[PDB]
Parts: C-alpha cells; sequence; structure tokens
C-alpha cells in the first residue's frame, strides 16, 4: 500500500526558514520522481518542484515562483522527500502536499501525480502562537438534539475536531475558522437523537498542534 | 511558461444531469512522437487531498467510475460527467505535465437540490467562558438550501451588529445542503446588562424570520 505523510508544517516568521518532510512507503522510492504542490487557503493548487528518480540522476526542477528560494531533496536510504523553504513570505502560507510523480522507465509508466499525502499546513506570520479555549455548547432550554463546541482565540491554523473520538461522524458540521484580531475562532455542531443524550456521553476532541493542545470537553445538560 | 486556464470557474447541477467543463493550454501538450497529450484531471473534494481522475487526456485512473470522461487534444480539453452524483461535489483541476507541471485554476462543481429550511439552534455562553470575563452566544443554522441566507441578532429586541462573526460550510457531499454558524461575542459586563438574546434567520423558504432565543434571567 502506497503511503505518503507530510510533516514539519507550522508557524514561521516572515523572512524565516522551514523544512518540510514527506515519509514514504509501499513502493520502490528511488524508482519514482517526487513532487511538492501547495494550496493557499481557498485558492488553486500550485506545482512547486520535482526531483527525478535514480535512472535520471535525481536532478531537480522548480517553478518560477520558488526557484532560488526553495530546495527540493530526497534521502534514498530512509525513503524521505524534503523541501527546504527560505526567505518566507505571507504568500507562502498554504497546505503543502508531497505527491508521487512518474517512473518513465516503468513498463507501466503513465504521466500523472497518482498518490498524494494528507498535506502539512504552513503559516507565515509575525503573530504569536496562542492555544484555543474550548467551550461546550449545550441548549439553555424533540426527536433530535444539537450540541456543539466553540473553539475560540487560537493562532495559527489549523485545529482538528472530532466527536467521541470519531465514533460520532454522521450529523457533524465543523465550520471553517474565522480570523479576527490575529486570532481564529471556529465552531463544530453534532446532532444526535435526544434519547441518547444526556443518557450517553457526548464529548468533543479538539487538538491544536502548534501549541500541542489536546482537549476533551464533555457536553453536559445546563 | 505554459499557462493553464479553466472554464467555468463554478456552476451547479442537479443530480443525474450532465456536466461539461473545459481546460485550455497556452501551447500544445501533444507529443507528436508518442501521440500522447500530457494533460490530467484531478478531483478535490472539500477537506480532502486532490485525487487523480484522468491522465493522458482520456485515460481513466483505475477505480474511477466511467461517468467521468476525458477528451480533447492539443490545447483544448474537456472533462465530462454524466449522471452527476451528490458525492461529485468538488473542485476539478486540469494539469499539464508536458513541460514540468502547471495546474489550472479549477472549476467548482456544486449540486442543485430542492429548497430546504434551516434548522436553528441557539446556545448561551458557558459558565467556563463567563468565569473568564467573556460571553459568546452561538447560533447554528443547519442543512438549508439554497446557500443564500441572512442572520440578524437582537438584544432585548434591538439589532446588534458588531461582535458578530459568521462561517459557512462547504456543501454537504451527502444531502447537498449548506450550514452556517453565527457567533456573537460580548464581555460578561455587556451580556449581563441585557436579558433577551435572539438569533433570526432570513431564508427564501419562509416569509417570516426563523427565530431562536433564550433569556439570561431564565
Ligand atoms: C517518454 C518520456 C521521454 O523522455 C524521458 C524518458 O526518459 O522517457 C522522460 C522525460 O520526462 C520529463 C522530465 O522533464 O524528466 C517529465 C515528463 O512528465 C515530461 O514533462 C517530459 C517532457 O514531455 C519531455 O519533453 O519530461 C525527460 O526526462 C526526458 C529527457 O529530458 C529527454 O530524453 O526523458
Ligand atoms: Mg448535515
Ligand atoms: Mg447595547
Ligand atoms: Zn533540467
Amino acid at each position: 500500500e502506497v503511503k505518503l505523510v507530510e510533516s514539519g508544517g507550522g508557524l514561521v516568521q516572515s523572512g524565516g526558514s522551514l523544512r518540510l518532510s514527506c515519509a514514504t512507503s509501499g513502493f520502490t522510492f528511488t524508482d519514482y520522481y517526487m513532487s511538492w504542490v501547495r494550496q493557499p487557503p481557498g485558492k488553486a493548487l500550485e506545482w512547486l518542484a520535482f526531483i527525478r528518480n535514480k535512472a535520471k540522476g535525481y536532478t531537480t526542477e522548480y517553478s518560477s515562483s520558488v526557484k532560488g528560494r526553495f530546495t527540493i531533496s530526497r534521502d534514498n536510504s530512509q525513503s524521505f522527500l524534503y523541501l527546504q523553504m527560505n526567505t518566507l513570505r505571507a504568500e507562502d502560507s498554504a497546505t503543502y502536499y508531497c505527491a508521487r510523480d512518474i517512473n518513465p522507465g516503468s513498463d507501466g509508466y503513465y504521466d500523472a501525480l497518482d498518490y498524494w499525502g494528507q498535506g502539512t499546513s504552513v503559516t507565515v506570520s509575525r503573530a504569536k502562537t496562542t492555544p484555543p479555549s474550548v467551550y461546550p455548547l449545550a441548549p439553555g432550554s424533540n426527536s433530535m438534539v444539537t450540541l456543539g463546541c466553540l473553539v475560540k482565540g487560537y493562532f495559527p491554523e489549523p485545529v482538528t475536531v472530532t466527536w467521541n473520538s470519531g465514533s460520532l461522524s454522521s450529523g457533524v458540521h465543523t465550520f471553517p475558522a474565522v480570523l479576527q484580531s490575529d486570532l481564529y475562532t471556529l465552531s463544530s455542531s453534532v446532532t444526535v437523537p435526544s434519547s441518547t443524550w444526556p443518557s450517553e456521553t457526548v464529548t468533543c476532541n479538539v487538538a491544536h498542534p502548534a501549541s500541542s493542545t489536546k482537549v476533551d470537553k464533555k457536553i453536559v445538560p445546563r | 511558461d505554459i499557462v493553464m486556464t479553466q472554464s467555468p470557474s463554478s456552476l451547479a447541477v442537479s443530480a443525474g444531469e450532465k456536466v461539461t467543463m473545459s481546460c485550455k493550454s497556452s501551447q500544445s501538450l501533444l507529443n507528436s512522437r508518442t501521440r500522447k497529450n500530457y494533460l490530467a484531471w484531478y478531483q478535490q473534494k472539500p477537506g480532502q487531498s486532490p485525487k487523480l481522475l484522468i491522465y493522458w487526456a482520456s485515460t481513466r485512473e483505475s477505480g474511477v467510475p466511467d461517468r467521468f470522461t476525458g477528451s480533447g487534444s492539443g490545447t483544448d480539453f474537456t472533462l465530462t460527467i454524466s449522471s452527476v452524483q451528490a458525492e461529485d461535489l468538488a473542485v476539478y483541476y486540469c494539469k499539464q505535465s508536458y513541460n514540468l507541471r502547471t495546474f489550472g485554476g479549477g472549476t467548482k462543481l456544486e449540486l442543485k437540490r430542492a429548497d430546504a429550511a434551516p434548522t436553528v439552534s441557539i446556545f448561551p455562553p458557558s459558565s467556563e467562558q463567563l468565569t473568564s470575563g467573556g460571553a459568546s452566544v452561538v447560533c447554528f443554522l443547519n442543512n438549508f438550501y439554497p446557500k443564500s441566507i441572512a442572520v440578524k441578532w437582537k438584544i432585548d429586541g434591538s439589532e446588534r451588529q458588531n461582535g458578530v462573526l459568521n462561517s459557512w460550510t462547504d456543501q454537504d457531499k451527502k444531502d447537498s445542503t449548506y450550514s452556517m454558524s453565527s457567533t456573537l461575542t460580548l464581555t460578561k459586563d455587556e451580556y449581563e446588562r441585557h436579558n433577551s438574546y435572539t438569533c433570526e434567520a432570513t431564508h427564501k423558504t419562509s416569509t417570516s424570520p426563523i427565530v431562536k432565543s433564550f433569556n439570561r434571567n431564565e
């Protein structure tokens, strides 16, 4: 099974540097070109660079937008792909994806980016890291009931929310974060049969990797 | 410098209908020797990574349903989806790989469904927030269609305008509805000066506002 997992995303001050990684498994790494693609919040995908396979001498190419500024490399012994990013700007803020590129020497060569990691997020900003406050949303006072969590005042993005450790997935809405005064706020709602709450527990799980915050907040009536 | 552009930027279609979207390249993506066009289409569903649909202009990736058809040659290319499903909601990107790789700007495909009234829930501030001097009141408006809606907050009958932050989800991949969240943030001092807190939703499915409230002195 082909697997690609990006890491190293985070908050970085303008002009600073940051190096992402992409761990791979489930295929002969050195046989394949590898690419990095990125996506600013709400914008289009942008191809940034690739590095060729062993037969091709592991040579590199870059898009105009990052050439001279980013460096793509690979470690063929631990099967890692890297991207060193320098002199960072606000416009470099995005989710960065590593993607398996072509093996032109393969009898099954087809030209495309066929496997993509889940992406690692990067924010380029002078603002300070701030953990979220997580507050329960219970009705003050039929059939279904809607509960929620309010995740307030954090920086930077992202945060993740699940309910009962993912075992509640249907009936969930997690709203896109909104930025205000250098601080994000987002909410999540979950809707369950009133027969199952509060007789059964409902808990939201909130993580904020930039501050290593992990929270479980039980929604109790009141 | 191959420039990719796509059309339309966005559109909406009812389930079971046919969708045609277009991709143009500033130069030919065709290798005359091999007869291959270096053009691929990717699907990106909300909150997911991009997924490969088609490569070489017309070859379907394994696992991809045949309602997805890729055609075209040289500089002009077309992705067609017949009998669109609700799950097909996504941004669709074409990408040249003839000279390095360049992505188009994408086409946002949305789905038309019957109108649906929002389900509105209001939530008072938690005692844990209050204990720190702040007071947020939240309003969820869930599973409506169409997207267009307006929420008014009223404090003791009068509209409050500032302190309000709003957010809309992407379309639901299942029921093709939208949802919205509206949060009113006050200091504990402000919140304690008033009693009635009201969230009012304006949507074409109802001639009068859809209201939820609570009283602080409840
Ligand atoms: C069928 C491929 C023929 O040219 C190759 C080869 O060894 O098969 C592969 C070429 O691949 C690239 C490249 O830049 O490495 C990437 C491909 O996705 C595509 O962009 C092609 C491009 O269409 C070639 O004109 O280039 C390349 O390595 C190539 C050498 O540059 C020339 O032989 O070799
Ligand atoms: Mg829903
Ligand atoms: Mg007032
Ligand atoms: Zn070169």
